[PDB]
């Protein structure tokens, strides 16, 4: 027996990256998995390097980031790489979740990797939010203020919990130092969950774009998907290069280059672009607590896709009505994103509410209805 | 003479029926008490828990009404 | 509606009990004795079984050969068995051959030779039986199960007795045993099938009238057992099938919980992959085991004695890597007798038992065994009407209450024989006797 | 649900003969021009509606919303703004 | 004594409830008892013992 | 959802003259636009099979049907990876789109649903 199969440790590697049997028809949307792993590795490498130059104390934090930009050799690159890869991480994670929703990767037998994935998504959001605060510019501080005060909505204990998170009476030095420690840690927790959802997936193997079994026709992960993954790695690095080297601040907020000032509140406080859809959902509900619950529910509702999709067919490749509904859902998610960054003014107030209703009604009404109807149309249609 | 066996199907859902669940109702009660006792115990230190819950308990409640003398409190 | 079981006594105190069936042409008469291995001490353990081999080795009148011929000439046969608490000697014959059979039985019990030459001859036959029971796995498992459950107590002893006693049993000890134990107040002459009761009572007055009465006549089925949670593992990797029994201390014949225990046993039930219908049985455990091929078979049992019992299950499996699952699921099904059983399971099992207790009584030997067993354990035959009322009195609440006192979190006796590498240690088995979720 | 090489969990296969040639024997870019033009046009044409419909609708909605918003915060839109608040 | 087992130990829900309630009682009483013990062995040494002068 | 549910609901529709008059033409166009026939699949090839019930139904297929199903899946997987469509005889014609699997799964499910019902019976 060959070594890679004999030796317990090598065999674990082998089982995941080399002999792993994959469907032979995975399309390029199966490549986001590896890009997300690449983002995770870039973030770890750049993040650990930034940690060697950054000072978490609020009197020095912003200046330490300027010191990285100006004084540390290639500091500019490491900082921009870290900040831009945070954006690319979300593009790829949304792409990956989009792939999973369209192709019914959440259905049995892959509910577990899907459900662990929803947790990974929450951890990514928390990681990225804390990292943003560490710059301690104006958006850093004011973002932390707004977002941590959402916990004030928890009845009875809310206020006490916020002061406990802050380590004080407002966002300040204690908060920044604790966010540093947690921002360092959270990516390791995230990597563990990423690995767990893979281990969970390995029982069923990858889905494929037809939604039929691949047990009939498998391909080794290497060399075929190894070399196919290189294409998107180089495509990603080209996009990375254009941002990092030529437009490093396109995805950022200028206000974060002003030092945090607890007195002056910035003209518009928006979160980073990738949180904007959830921000729009929060604004849609007028109640404080309602808004928080809605915002959280917008993520946790993903957990019910296994239930509300009633289809006898996995994924949308063959379901014209489901494909149209999916298209509208995705465009609505982008509209929510846009409404997250407009001013709270007419007519965007009402529009935001309608988009929020559409977001939830996809899971609760339309997908269950449409999937039931398409079941019937396939049966009657093929009689 | 009996022509057919005499039975009905009780309503069920995900393999649970009301006769079975009703036997477990008390047990959820006790676990809820255990969770209540446990939760309250974990936050007994939280000042709000003492102020709003624990100090209002008859007899026992004076255990949680404790003042630092003004002379010994720097803040 | 079955014909009435008639019961008469003699002067000495021998009970005669009969159930006539004028639809059959054959009759089973015999003597049920409220005595067995349990009545021996440690020095004469094996005596009762020894005697059973010598009862047929000739009497004062007929030699061994004459005896053989006399029974051959009857047309039917004689049969005997000794258990822990009961000894039976019966004769199946034709209708009109019953006077011959009662005469032969009376002869072999009262007037047996027990000649030193025959003691010495059987001493080798019985020694060879020690090395051939080894094959009857069910009995090996249950004999070890009694041995461990009732460790160093009379019920824990084997029926055959140790090798050492077989070599030292004398005609004196044999004589003393049957003189002390086979007394009229401990015996029941039973007839089933084509027998007249009044004819049978006359035959008893003719043959069993000069039986000794005991000094202190206690009623029939009168008894201190202290169950030991324990295990015996007899691992044998060369065996293809594992046999496992698990038991808790069960109920005596006269327990108030006797029927409740039967209902509980019926909820778990039996299973056998060789029987066609078994994959469709209602029992939860049956479903789990059949879907997962965890076992070849299982058999719930509730063995009763005068003052104790064992209640448990006997499992056989070739699936040697999943014995852990089989045992896990079995004991979790027992947990549900304490936590979950509702009128659904209880009413289903009562329906199954209301018939089951009557269906067992097929031919004359089963009827005779039923009359004999009930008379020597309860002192009366319980009519089907009484049995139907006692079963109807078992509620779901009673089953739960019984299980919570008898099974839940209780010590088990556990015997595994064969390729039982996969059977976990005692603690992990015993830990399945409760549910942490409840 | 999935095994491993040698016991993958396919239903039994029989009667399919598979043929292929070495990567060194094949032109990797054979018929690339035809594919890049005709095949991509076919695949794009068949999916175009599922993209165009939602994109066009949400872009129209956004355009109407952004134009109204812009107009409400002009002088001309003073009255309509006052009513909207 | 059967009754005690049956009520507080037989159901694990009950046993865990009992353990946590006992932990609550223990925690509160042990705190008070150590406070008093510590004050007796360190008598006249602590601030609370000299505070009265000021 | 269960195949049983889909089949029962479809039978309710096909019974009602009104309903069938409006649904049958819609369902036929749906299936034409679905386009699974363009990869040489039969409708039943698409049904999710990673459930114990469906694994049982597939095991109950006659050998011939089973071998041909495997071929259609392999063939379709190859069309998918090549980004080609079936041509000629590989396209499933409407007359070849037979419900080869529906009877087997309906029987598997019928027994599993009977089993669930009977596990909940109450002696009256
Ligand atoms: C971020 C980091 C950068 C890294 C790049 C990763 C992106 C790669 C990826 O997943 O998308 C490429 C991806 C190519 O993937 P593929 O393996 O050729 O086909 C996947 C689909 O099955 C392709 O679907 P198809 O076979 O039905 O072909 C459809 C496609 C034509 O697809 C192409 O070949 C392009 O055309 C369109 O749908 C365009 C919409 C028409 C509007 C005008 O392009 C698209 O599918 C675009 C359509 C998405 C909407
Ligand atoms: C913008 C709107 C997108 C709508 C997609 C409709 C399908 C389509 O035309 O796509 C092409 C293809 C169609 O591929 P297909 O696999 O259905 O069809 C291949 C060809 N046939 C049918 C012959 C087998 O779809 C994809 O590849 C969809 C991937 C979805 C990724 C979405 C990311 C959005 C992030 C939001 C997260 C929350
Ligand atoms: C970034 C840089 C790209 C990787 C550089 C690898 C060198 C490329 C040339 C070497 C080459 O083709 O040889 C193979 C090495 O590739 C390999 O062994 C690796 C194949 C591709 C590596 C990338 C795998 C997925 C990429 C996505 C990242 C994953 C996410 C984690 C961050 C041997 O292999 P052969 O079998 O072709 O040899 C055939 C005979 N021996
Ligand atoms: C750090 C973030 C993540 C990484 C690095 C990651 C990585 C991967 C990889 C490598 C695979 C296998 C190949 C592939 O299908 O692309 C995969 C599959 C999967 N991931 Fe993720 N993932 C991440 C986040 C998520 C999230 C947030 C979800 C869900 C909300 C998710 C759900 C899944 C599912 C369901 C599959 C199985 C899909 C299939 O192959 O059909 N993952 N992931
Ligand atoms: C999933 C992994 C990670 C994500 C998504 C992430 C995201 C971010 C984000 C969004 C920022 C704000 C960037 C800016 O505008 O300047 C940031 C800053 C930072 N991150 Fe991370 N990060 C990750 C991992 C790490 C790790 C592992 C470290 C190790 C310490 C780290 C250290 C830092 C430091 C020191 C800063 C502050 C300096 C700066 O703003 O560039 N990050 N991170
Ligand atoms: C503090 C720690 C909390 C631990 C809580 C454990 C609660 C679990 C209770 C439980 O298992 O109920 C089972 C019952 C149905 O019974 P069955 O079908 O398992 O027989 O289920 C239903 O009745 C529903
Ligand atoms: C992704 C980065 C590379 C490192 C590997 C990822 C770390 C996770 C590995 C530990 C998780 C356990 O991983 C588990 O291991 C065993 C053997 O290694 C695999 O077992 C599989 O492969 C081996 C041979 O290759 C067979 O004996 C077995 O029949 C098959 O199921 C499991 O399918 C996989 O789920």
């Amino acid at each position: 027996m060959a070594l890679r199969k004999k030796n317990s440790l090598l065999n674990m590697a082998n089982s995941y990256v080399l002999d792993s049997p994959q469907p032979s028809n995975l399309n390029y949307f199966w490549n986001f998995g590896s890009l997300l792993a690449l983002c995770l590795v870039i973030q770890l490498a750049t993040g650990i390097t930034l940690a060697m130059h950054y000072t978490s104390h609020a009197s020095l934090a912003f200046d330490s980031v300027e010191h990285i930009m100006r004084d540390v050799n290639f500091g500019w690159f490491i900082r921009y790489a870290h900040a831009n890869t945070a954006s690319f991480f979300f593009i790829c994670i949304y792409a990956h979740m989009g792939r999973n929703i369209y192709y019914g990767s959440y259905k049995t037998p892959r509910v577990l990797p899907w459900s662990i994935g929803v947790i990974i998504f929450l951890l990514l959001i928390i990681t990225a939010f804390m990292g943003y605060v560490l710059v301690f510019g104006q958006m850093s501080l004011w973002g932390a203020t707004v977002i941590c005060n959402l916990v004030s909505a928890i009845p009875w204990l809310g206020e006490d919990i916020v002061h406990f998170l802050w380590g004080g009476f407002s966002v300040g030095n204690p908060t920044l130092q604790r966010f540093f420690a947690l921002h360092y840690l959270m990516p390791f927790v995230l990597a563990v969950f990423a690995l767990l959802h893979l281990i969970a997936l390995h029982t069923a193997g990858s889905s494929n774009p037809l939604g039929i079994t691949s047990n009939v026709d498998k391909l080794s992960m290497h060399p075929y998907y190894s070399f196919k993954d290189l294409i998107t790695v180089f495509a990603f690095l080209l996009m990375f290069t254009l941002f990092v080297f030529f437009s490093p601040d396109k995805l950022g907020h200028p206000d974060n280059y002003i030092p945090a000032n607890p007195m002056v509140t910035p003209a518009s406080i928006v979160p980073e672009w990738y949180l904007l859809p959830f921000y729009a959902i929060l604004r849609a509900i007028p109640d404080k607590l309602g808004g928080v619950i809605a915002m959280v529910a917008a993520i946790l509702i993903l957990l019910i896709l296994p239930i509300v999709d009633r289809s006898i067919i996995r994924g949308n490749a063959f379901k014209p009505i489901s494909k149209l509904l999916f298209g509208f859902f995705i465009c609505n998610f982008l509209l929510l994103g846009v409404l997250g960054q407009v001013h709270i003014e007419p007519p965007f107030i009402v529009l935001g509410q309608i988009c929020t209703i559409f977001y939830f009604s996809y899971f609760l009404i339309l997908l269950p209805m449409v999937s039931t109807i398409e079941n019937i149309f396939f049966y009657i249609g093929s009689l | 003479y009996v022509k057919k066996p005499s039975y009905k199907i009780v309503p069920h859902f995900l393999g649970f029926n009301i006769p079975t669940v009703s036997k477990w109702i008390p047990i959820f009660g006790i676990w809820g008490a255990a969770a209540g006792i446990g939760a309250l115990f974990l936050i007994e230190g939280v000042p709000r828990t003492r102020q709003d819950i624990l100090s209002k308990i008859p007899i026992i409640g004076e255990h949680w009404i404790r003042e630092i003398p003004a002379s010994d409190n720097p803040f | 509606v079955s014909p009435k079981t008639r019961t008469s006594n003699l002067k000495n105190g021998l009970t005669i009990a009969s159930e006539s069936n004028p639809l059959v042409q054959t009759a089973t008469v015999g003597v049920w004795i409220d005595a067995g291995s349990r009545n021996e001490n440690a020095y004469n353990n094996g005596t009762a079984h020894f005697f059973e081999h010598l009862a047929f080795k000739g009497t004062d009148k007929r030699s061994q050969h004459q005896l053989e011929l006399d029974i051959e000439n009857m047309g039917g046969h004689l049969n005997a068995y000794t258990s822990r608490e009961s000894t039976v000697y019966y004769a199946k014959s034709f209708k009109d051959d019953v006077p011959k059979s009662v005469e032969i039985l009376a002869d072999i019990l009262q007037h047996s030779k027990l000649a030193e030459s025959a003691i010495d001859r059987e001493r080798e036959v019985i020694t060879r039986e020690l090395e051939e029971v080894n094959k009857q796995y069910e009995e090996v498992v249950f004999d070890h199960l009694h041995a461990t459950a009732f460790m160093n107590q009379p019920l824990g002893r084997t029926i055959l007795g140790p090798r050492e006693n077989i070599q030292t049993i004398t005609n004196t000890e044999l004589r003393k045993f049957i003189t002390e134990n086979y007394t009229a107040d401990r015996m029941v002459l039973v007839g089933a099938g084509a027998v007249d009761h009044d004819a049978l009572v006359e035959l008893a007055e003719k043959y069993f009238s000069h039986l000794p009465s005991s000094q202190s006549p206690v009623p029939l089925g009168t008894p201190i057992p202290n169950f030991v949670g324990s295990e015996v593992r007899l691992r044998d990797d060369t065996m293809p099938v594992a046999h496992i029994a698990i038991a808790v201390e069960g109920v005596s014949w006269t327990s108030e919980d006797y029927y409740t225990a039967l209902v509980a046993q019926a909820i778990i039930g039996n299973y056998d992959r060789a029987v066609g219908t078994s994959r469709h049985q209602g029992s939860r455990l049956s479903n789990i085991v059949s879907e997962n091929n965890l076992a070849n078979s299982f058999q719930s049992f509730s063995t009763s004695y005068s003052d104790t019992g064992l209640w448990g299950i006997y499992l056989t499996s070739e699936n040697t890597t999943q014995i852990d699952d089989l045992v896990h699921f079995t004991l979790k099904e027992w947990n549900r007798l304490s936590t979950s059983v509702s009128n659904l399971q209880v009413e289903r099992a009562k329906s199954q038992l209301k018939a089951g207790l009557l269906l067992s009584l097929d031919g004359t030997t089963y009827v005779a065994e039923d009359i004999g067993r009930q008379l020597t354990t309860l002192g009366r035959r319980v009519t089907p009407a009484e049995v139907e009322a006692k079963l109807e009195a078992v509620t779901e609440h009673d089953v739960r209450a019984w299980a919570q006192k008898t099974l839940y979190d209780k010590d088990i006796a556990l015997v595994g024989l064969g390729p039982i590498e996969g059977l976990y240690d005692y603690n992990r088995i015993r830990n399945d006797m409760s549910m942490m979720r409840w | 649900y999935m095994g491993w090489w040698g016991h993958m969990g396919s239903p039994p296969q029989k009667g399919i003969a598979g043929y292929t040639i070495s990567p060194f024997a094949a032109r990797p870019f054979a018929g690339v021009v035809h594919a890049a033009i005709f095949n991509t046009f076919r695949r794009t044409k068949n999916q175009a509606l599922f993209v165009i419909l939602p994109v066009s609708f949400f872009y129209y909605v956004w355009t109407q919303a952004s134009e109204k918003n812009e107009w409400l915060y002009t002088k001309a839109g003073r009255h309509e703004l006052a009513k909207a608040l | 004594a059967t009754t005690f087992y049956n009520v507080f130990v037989k159901r694990n829900s009950a046993f865990v409830a009992t353990i946590l309630a006992s932990a609550f009682v223990f925690d509160m009483t042990f705190e008070t008892a150590i406070d008093n013990f510590w004050d007796r062995i360190n008598a006249g040494k602590q601030w609370k013992d000299i505070r009265h002068k000021y | 959802a269960s195949i049983t549910s889909v089949v029962k609901t479809s039978e309710l529709i096909l019974k009602s003259p009104l309903l069938s008059k409006i649904v049958v033409p819609l369902a036929k166009t749906y299936v034409k636009f679905s386009g699974y026939r363009q990869l040489g699949f039969k409708m039943n090839d698409l049904i999710i099979e990673e459930t114990p019930n469906m694994q049982l139904a597939l095991r109950r297929l006659p050998p011939t049907e089973s071998y041909d199903r495997v071929y259609r899946l392999i063939r379709a997987t190859q069309f998918s990876l090549s980004h080609k469509l079936a041509t000629g005889n590989d396209i499933t014609k409407p007359e070849e789109d037979d419900h080869y699997l529906i009877p087997y799964i309906l029987d598997v499910e019928a027994e599993a649903f009977e089993k669930d019902a009977l596990d909940n019976l109450e002696v009256v």
